[PDB]
RNA sequence: UAUGCCAGCUGGUGGAUUGCUCGGCUCAGGCGCUGAUGAAGGACGUGCCAAGCUGCGAUAAGCCAUGGGGAGCCGCACGGAGGCGAAGAACCAUGGAUUUCCGAAUGAGAAUCUCUAACAAUUGCUUCGCGCAAUGAGGAACCCCGAGAACUGAAACAUCUCAGUAUCGGGAGGAACAGAAAACGCAAUGUGAUGUCGUUAGUAACCGCGAGUGAACGCGAUACAGCCCAAACCGAAGCCCUCACGGGCAAUGUGGUGUCAGGGCUACCUCUCAUCAGCCGACCGUCUCGACGAAGUCUCUUGGAACAGAGCGUGAUACAGGGUGACAACCCCGUACUCGAGACCAGUACGACGUGCGGUAGUGCCAGAGUAGCGGGGGUUGGAUAUCCCUCGCGAAUAACGCAGGCAUCGACUGCGAAGGCUAAACACAACCUGAGACCGAUAGUGAACAAGUAGUGUGAACGAACGCUGCAAAGUACCCUCAGAAGGGAGGCGAAAUAGAGCAUGAAAUCAGUUGGCGAUCGAGCGACAGGGCAUACAAGGUCCCUCGACGAAUGAC
RNA sequence: GCAUGGCAAGUCUAACCGGAGUAUCCGGGGAGGCACAGGGAAACCGACAUGGCCGCAGGGCUUGCCCGAGGGCCGCCGUC
């Protein structure tokens, strides 16, 4: 709808299968140009480049996808906690752009390479 | 008078008379009524809930305990204006009627006096409008209506001297005030309007700032958006023809 | 606080004309639609064929409206006119606006106020 | 700015004393209280009078006067031309839903007239002649006697 | 100078203000019944750890199938541990499985348990056996049938009014009810079932003729649709259960015929596309859901972050809205276009099967009784003599008759066949779905943005609050000192900011601590206004002011 | 009532219908309302598009003298 409050709703409370599409990225120009597609779902093998936050100009695997709060957890983006510690800094996929894909999976690859649909 | 025609390439094509109605002597009073008037009809009726505050048996203790006599139900005032979740005193309502009356004949010569209004270059100045342009309004050819790509019609106005107005729209204002919460976040300049005869321009339509009509049903609005005349238009040679018996 | 702008630079022009013209007419006529609608002259006319007579404009600070029947051949100058009303003046006399009135007698000479 | 709008202020809004506007008795009475003691003023005196006939024993005539048909004569085109000839009923608006036209003799009448009607009064009559012209009445006018 | 006054400063307290919105409010469109095959509601369980909410039901935040979806997942809920998922999990759609106890609650009883095979109770059918079936209760309002106030208005009050309103009893549906004239009565050579909407109209009519109450015919619209019995004449030619056998019903009439374009019958003409029954069975439209979907994440500068400024570039049938570390068509979701599925429209329209329309002449064969109508008594209505209904009593004709046309009777005229019945569509509501907004923006808006009908009050009926905001990211403070100490304090670390460190954005006033200026222990009270002195004063946003003398010099005006 | 504005011997559509950019808006719809004649309980009858005199504003003239809308005082007309 074109009100706000729904807007914001629908995508906080959006069910699982519906929050792939909140942790989707740019794909490089010669992704776009192998897949004939401009972004994708990015994946916990693939590599990324981070374009936005103090990070940009960074890139690295991503570890972890978490639906839950639609972020990412990438290699080597990372605070340092008061303990010494080091944990990952969350990013929001829009900021970041893919640029090596992991198509281990059959179905991921076939979906990426189909032209009706995308991945 | 006379109108200039113009082809897809923006080059003279012969010309055509300038209906009558364009002569219209233009009425900004009137044309001012009949907008708000098309304003006032959308608007919805609202009010508040007619039982809120009231939903209590609360009363009041009368003299005696030193206390104001107000309805209280569990040591809490309560119903009353005064009281903090009483009701509304006078709050909006639904019954109320929200609408505008305008006779008929009232309403169409503010229709022919904004169309006048159209073909005065001062005027569409003044309103606002950034043109390069001397004649107005802007008639082409009804080759126009077949036109698909939007950057087609970039392309004509551009070789119109009448691209500037789009550039002029092609800022958005992020509103002070809460109508943000509401999804009135935004709102822009009024830029070209073009008016063909078959339906709307598809092509033109999402430039910035720009509305499409049909001449047999442009309104006061379309011509004069808020109310105030002389917008810098662009009909089509049937357009212009089908208008002059509005 | 009239709002029709047409109205206003009418009322105008009769002023100038008036400061500036062997004429007072004009400037009456200023006055009275100065005043309130309500006042403003409705003419029909069968009222001008009874007091109207040729080679004096007759001059209605009003409208002029088209009930009974005009035979005299005269000038009439109003405010506006119905569409009937101008259209059975022309037929036998010629019906004018007060902003044309105004440019061929400034001085408003020989002309008669009918209300 | 309007009136209510500068009361914001005032404390009465106009009523005078803040005694003064309550309820009804600040009214003397809801409605028409009174009509007949203490507000009895400018009040339609109390009382019955005359009678009603059923709705459906009831004429209604059109009328029009001859001032209407003659300032319209040559407009009337449509409409014969003798030595005009004109038949009211198909000049009277409203003729339908009327029991009957009859023409008034209200005005003058400078052409000379050959009027067809259901009724003319006295004086529609001798103004017509008058202008040496003639009053014809139709059947349904065959009803007086 | 104590006690202290006024104003400010630093720090509190407090939570105003500003900004924000997961909630409200209102409108619009769509859709609309559930339950003995045990509903709705409730109780109690159910998780590795589990109090609340949500889900679920001893198979207990779940099991199975098909399609979608996809590399993650294990609800709200950001823990620890452990586990599941390419044997395709999570998640979504459709269908199925499981589904404790109480509950209409139905074997009997009972404050959710217990005692010894159950449609309890009332009915229909009946194999007369609970064998086959029905009813019961729920649902936001809407709807139909009954019962039916008062406060109030009349400036008192009784008729009248408030009002057939509030409230109560019974009952159906997705909508109800109404409905094919014993009509209308613009009286006519006229209209032609019924709702409803606009109007007719505050008209006619009512009324302590006061206050007040208040239609209809018609017309313009919406939507349209018309049929079935009783009887005459036939007389078992019939219906229901069962696979069948067979049983039950039915002469107190199943079935045929027929239904005011009157019908039947006898004698003819012609012909059917009317009607009724059943079969098949949509388009489109609308509502919702879903697939697909263009174009920058380029330079410099500022910043913690570019979504800012300046520069360069691009799409647009897409410049609605949202998200993303700040003003984003081009970073992400979407949006335009195009496409797909479900639901509703609708078992309707069309089409097809069968039936067979109608007309002439003759015939007093048929055509609904406590009725039509009258009287007594009431209520009700605009209904006045002329509304509708209840009650008591009385009471007809038979189409060659009867009713109506706003007093009664009689004649004429015009209309129409009561006392049997069914009937689509157009209209009401808002539970449910979706959309929308010159509505409110946390003392507002719902009582409820939060544990919300929660906490809590009352024997009970019932009553009923308050509580929103760390940060870009938890980076949610390691180590050390102190202390009885997981307290608190100090120092320290993080971040642009801890005066962002947990009811943690901003942080008013009242007011409190400390303190600066002014006053202050011999002096008087609407706390000030206006004049004039003291003392006090970083910048900025004000820059004037004083004295000699001179010029001008009103009223007034000297020694 | 009043101010403003449209149209004017007329004026306005209502429900509703079509269109569309789909609650806006464009077109259509005059049913009906009010005004265009009154008086009378009713039956029923049915009027000054000007005949006289004053005269404001305004106009004219040869500068007091003409014309004088509106207005004022009368006549006369419709009906009970
Ligand atoms: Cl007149
Ligand atoms: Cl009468
Ligand atoms: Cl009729
Ligand atoms: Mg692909
Ligand atoms: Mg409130
Ligand atoms: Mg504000
Ligand atoms: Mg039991
Ligand atoms: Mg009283
Ligand atoms: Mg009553
Ligand atoms: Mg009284
Ligand atoms: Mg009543
Ligand atoms: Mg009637
Ligand atoms: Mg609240
Ligand atoms: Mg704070
Ligand atoms: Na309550
Ligand atoms: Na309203
Ligand atoms: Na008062
Ligand atoms: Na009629
Ligand atoms: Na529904
Ligand atoms: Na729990
Ligand atoms: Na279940
Ligand atoms: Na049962
Ligand atoms: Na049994
Ligand atoms: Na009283
Ligand atoms: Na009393
Ligand atoms: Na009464
Ligand atoms: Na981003
Ligand atoms: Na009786
Ligand atoms: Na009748
Ligand atoms: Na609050
Ligand atoms: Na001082
Ligand atoms: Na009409
Ligand atoms: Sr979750
Ligand atoms: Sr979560
Ligand atoms: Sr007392
Ligand atoms: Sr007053
Ligand atoms: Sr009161
Ligand atoms: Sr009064
Ligand atoms: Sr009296
Ligand atoms: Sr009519
Ligand atoms: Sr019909
Ligand atoms: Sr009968
Ligand atoms: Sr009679
Ligand atoms: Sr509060
Ligand atoms: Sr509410
Ligand atoms: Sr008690
Ligand atoms: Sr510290
Ligand atoms: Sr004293
Ligand atoms: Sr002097
Ligand atoms: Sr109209
Ligand atoms: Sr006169």
């Amino acid at each position: 709808s074109k009100q706000p409050d729904k807007q914001r709703k629908s995508q906080r409370r959006a069910p699982l299968h519906e929050r792939h599409k909140q942790v989707r990225a740019t794909l490089s120009a010669d992704l776009r140009e192998e897949y004939g597609q401009r972004n994708v779902r990015v994946n916990a093998g693939d590599t990324v480049e981070v374009l936005r936050g103090d990070f940009a100009g960074e890139e690295g695997e991503v570890i972890n996808v978490d639906l839950d709060k639609a972020v990412i957890h990438v290699e080597d983006v990372t605070l340092e906690k008061t303990d010494g510690e080091e944990v990952p800094r969350p990013l929001d996929t829009s900021n970041v752009r893919v640029t090596d894909l992991d198509l281990e999976d059959e179905k991921r690859e076939a979906r990426l390479e189909s032209e009706d649909d995308s991945a | 008078m006379q109108a200039t025609i113009y082809d897809l390439d923006g080059n003279t094509d012969g010309e055509v008379d300038l209906p009558d109605v364009f002569e219209t002597p233009v009425r900004s009073d009137l044309i001012g009524k009949a907008v708000r008037a098309a304003q006032a009809n959308r608007k919805q009726d609202y009010g508040s809930d007619e039982y809120a505050g009231l939903r209590t048996p609360a009363e009041s203790f009368g003299s005696g305990r030193g206390q104001a006599h107000v309805p209280k139900l569990d040591g809490r005032a309560r119903r009353v204006p005064q009281a903090v979740k009483g009701r509304s005193a006078h709050p909006p309502k639904t019954e109320k009627d929200r609408s505008l009356d305008l006779n008929d004949k009232e309403r169409q010569l503010a229709v022919r006096s904004a169309l006048a209004a159209t073909a005065d270059a001062d005027l569409v100045a003044d309103r606002g409008h950034e043109f390069d342009r001397d004649e107005v309004p802007v008639v082409v050819s009804d080759d126009f209506e077949d036109l698909v790509k939007t950057q087609e019609v970039v392309s004509l106005l551009e070789a119109l001297d009448v691209h500037a107005d789009i550039d002029r729209a092609d800022e958005t204002k992020i509103k002070a005030g809460q109508g943000s919460a509401r999804g009135r976040k935004y709102r822009r300049p009024a830029s070209i309007l073009f008016v063909t005869s078959d339906e709307p321009s598809t092509a033109a339509r999402n430039l910035a700032g720009a509305d499409v009509a049909t001449a047999s049903e442009v309104n006061t609005e379309d011509l004069a958006p808020g109310g105030a005349p002389g917008r810098l238009t662009v009909f089509t040679e049937s357009a212009l023809a089908e208008v002059a018996e509005r | 606080s009239k709002t029709n702008p047409r109205l206003s630079s009418l009322i105008a022009d009769l002023k100038s004309a008036a400061r500036s013209s062997g004429g007072a007419v004009w400037g009456d006529v200023a006055e009275r639609l100065e005043k309130p609608r309500r006042t403003h002259a409705e003419v029909n006319l069968g009222r001008i064929e009874r007091y109207a007579q040729e080679d004096e404009t007759v001059v209605v600070p009003g409208k002029v409206l088209g009930s009974g029947v005009l035979q005299k051949d005269v000038t009439v100058a109003a405010v506006d006119f119905s569409g009937t009303a101008e259209t059975k003046i022309d037929q036998v006399g010629e019906a004018v606006s007060l902003e044309q009135a105004i440019e061929n007698n400034p001085e408003g000479s020989h002309v008669r106020v009918i209300r | 700015t309007s009136k209510k709008k500068r009361q914001r202020g005032s404390r009465t809004h106009g009523g005078g004393s803040h005694k003064n506007r309550r309820g009804a008795g600040h009214r003397g009475g809801r409605g028409d209280a009174g009509r007949d003691k203490h507000e009895f003023h400018n009040h339609e005196p109390l009382g019955k009078s005359g009678f009603k006939r059923p709705q459906k024993v009831q004429e209604e005539a059109a009328t029009i006067d001859v001032r209407e048909i003659d300032e319209n004569v040559t407009l009337l085109a449509a409409d014969d031309v003798a030595e005009f000839r004109v038949d009211v009923r198909d000049v009277v608006e409203e003729a339908d839903d009327a029991d009957y036209v009859k023409v008034l003799g209200a005005g003058q009448v400078r052409h000379e007239l050959t009027l067809i009607a259901d009724d003319f009064s006295e004086g529609a009559r001798e103004k017509v002649e008058g202008a040496g012209g003639s009053v014809e009445l139709t059947d349904l006018g065959e009803e007086r006697q």
